[PDB]
């Protein structure tokens, strides 16, 4: 189970069932993605597979990443949000991640958009 | 003479004593002190447990009864309880009494 609040006593938060055994959670640096690290029972086996599930702040599921090893222990994003380090069974994997930017190109102008610290 | 604090559905009430007729009462914006104004022209400040921590007297005493006081709402806590969407309520057979 997962629960995303607007503030510490938001009594109508976003509700999520991830369907997996969770080990930890992390926002990206921009606060636009939540990563959830865990493992799920594999579909034809009495064996668990490690997964990271990515969520919007509003609880829509962006994707799932598998990782090889006995267990995923822990999770952390790079300061740029372009890599995420996955501590797994005496290894660190790094998932590259390609943001779904609010952007487009029109007549030799690039349009790019970003949230601000101060607006 | 007496002001009776209690927290939701506990079995008892702190009927705590005062020097004077207790005209008006207001909680601090963070909830941690209950301030009381007196007909004796004193305001005094009590913690959430009922111990008395601070006093001020209006110069003249009972010449100037304190008929109301209010803590300013202007701090981070005003949005606390500003997020609810519960669609149902509690229900009970008949009205009970709370002791002491």
């Amino acid at each position: 189970r997962c629960q995303i609040m607007r503030h510490e006593n938001d009594q109508n938060p976003v509700l999520i069932d991830t369907g997996m055994y969770v080990v930890g959670i992390q926002w990206n640096h921009m606060g636009s993605v939540l990563a959830v690290a865990g493992f799920q029972k594999a579909a034809m086996q009495d064996k668990d597979v490690n997964i990271v599930q990515f969520y919007t702040p509003f609880g829509e599921h962006l994707g799932t990443l598998k990782v090889p090893g006995k267990e995923i222990s822990a999770l952390s994003w790079e300061g740029g949000g372009l890599k995420i380090a996955l501590a797994v069974d005496s290894f660190i994997y790094f998932a590259n991640i390609r943001p779904n930017y609010k952007w487009g190109y029109c007549s030799n102008t690039v349009v790019y958009a970003y949230t601000r610290p101060d607006r | 003479s007496d002001f009776g604090l209690w927290s939701p559905e506990q079995k008892s009430v702190s009927k705590h004593k005062s020097s004077s007729k207790i005209i008006c009462c207001s909680w601090t914006n963070d909830g941690q002190y209950l301030a009381l104004g007196m007909f004796n022209g004193i305001i005094s400040i009590r913690n959430k447990n009922g111990e008395e921590k601070v006093k001020i007297e209006r110069p003249g005493g009972s010449l100037s009864p304190i008929w109301s006081i209010c803590w300013n709402p202007s701090s981070r806590w005003e949005s606390f309880w500003m997020n609810r969407e519960n669609e149902d309520a509690e229900d009970v057979i008949v009205n009970r009494y709370i002791q002491e």
